[PDB]
């Protein structure tokens, strides 16, 4: 899974 | 001034009771959504408009309704870009996982760690867009929320574009739908 | 004029509020009742005063809450007329079986072809009245929905009038009970 | 007199109205803890609050949101007095099982005969609180309810007040999780 | 089961 970039 | 004023006032009292019906709206609406096997669907309608608003920056990003994985299993929900994050910004459709606060999560195992699989649905059940993952058990996205949301983890380059909008049968009646499994191995 | 109009004003908003609260007094109401199973008992009070206002003409049928075949499959909905209707008017109980727009349609196989049984629950769990039949595929009934509903289609002589009404057991402390069961095969 | 005697109204009506919103807002709040498969987890916050108007006598015992046996079965709750009951008054914490009155009562076997089983649950999955029992079929308890609840009947020696409290795992977070499952054997 | 008292509460 990639963590998204905040928002 | 006597009326003038228990006038007024009554207003401002109508208006923060008014802030206290749409909220109650919401609940329900959330409620409605809301499953309990590790199966969602996400419908989502005026796809054009909500693409733009996503393009021209003003919302970069969607939240779909909550799900659990059982009775009082774990809170979760989807988190969408119709126009791209981080690696796929501008190219890709991102979609992303996300682990909520859940009433029970004091009697949940920790961290989260269930296989997920996320779909876009072919309107045509041709050739559906899947990507499946297991959490990073040591990415807080995992760790038992102390938030609202933990931090969203997915697919950043999950579906390209132009594969999308374009025609295809993904998009019809300007709406899409996106499926995600959680899977239940070991609870 | 000024307070008087700022006055009428307020009984504006608070009235409009007491409206959106019993609009979803009903939501709250139809969610209550739903089911996912395609599975459906419903339940008429008042059993009486319904009968009366079919003879007497003003309230020939009503529609029964929705409910689905699975958690995103067909929506659906039972009408009845205590009092006939078509062949059956005034000598017959008229219940027919709905096709209702759903927010998934659009995944689903149409036209509408599951098996739908439809009962008159007897209360001493004696003898039911019970019917079943195959949509007929042909039948505009069982397309894919255009409006909120398609045209109903049933049994307009279900139960003679005699039959319930009377005494026996399907009328009990002025109520009844309908059962809707819609064979899954195939979904 | 002026206009006074339509704005002191709605005020009256502002203040008759919020009253209703109160009702509603417990009808969702009991649609969201509702289940159908006799199981049941119930979560008290507040405990330490909730301990004192027990003991100050304030109030004695909370009943929880109702439950299902199934989609259309008996419709149950639960009952706790923090501080005891009968022979465990200022000592157990007393907890009972309640049959209610269900919109499908007509259509169930009577008395109530269904094993309940009743726990505390330890919030380190350690050492749960567990007790169970078959009903009273004499007992008024489980005959059909003829109001809206019967007579609460089950553990009034649940458990020892000195036992939770105190610290242990079954208070955590200032809450307590109670759990409660109805055989379906025979249904 | 035993019942609940008709005071307790």
């Amino acid at each position: 899974p990639v963590q998204e970039t905040l928002h | 001034e006597a009326l003038s004023s228990k006038v007024q006032q009554l207003e401002r009292s109508i208006g923060l009771k008014d802030l206290a019906m749409a909220d109650l709206e919401q609940k329900v609406l959330e409620m409605e959504a809301s499953t309990y096997d590790g199966v969602f669907i996400w419908k989502i309608s005026d796809f054009p408009r909500k693409r733009q608003e996503a393009v021209a920056g003003r919302i970069p990003a969607i939240f779909s309704p909550a799900f659990y994985t059982s009775r009082y299993g774990y809170k979760m929900c989807l988190r969408i870009y119709l126009n791209g994050d981080g690696t796929g910004r501008g190219t890709h459709l991102s979609l992303f996982f996300v682990v909520m606060k859940g009433p029970n999560d004091a009697l949940l195992r920790w961290p989260f760690n269930q296989k997920v699989t996320l779909m876009l649905l072919d309107q045509n059940n041709r050739e559906h867009v899947i990507d499946a993952f297991r959490p990073d058990v040591t990415s807080s996205s995992f760790q038992r929320p102390v938030n609202d949301m933990n931090i969203a983890s997915g697919c950043p380059l999950f579906c390209p574009v132009s594969k999308m909008e374009a025609k295809n049968s993904y998009v019809r009646d300007d709406a899409i739908f996106i499926k995600a499994i959680v899977d239940l191995t070991g609870l």
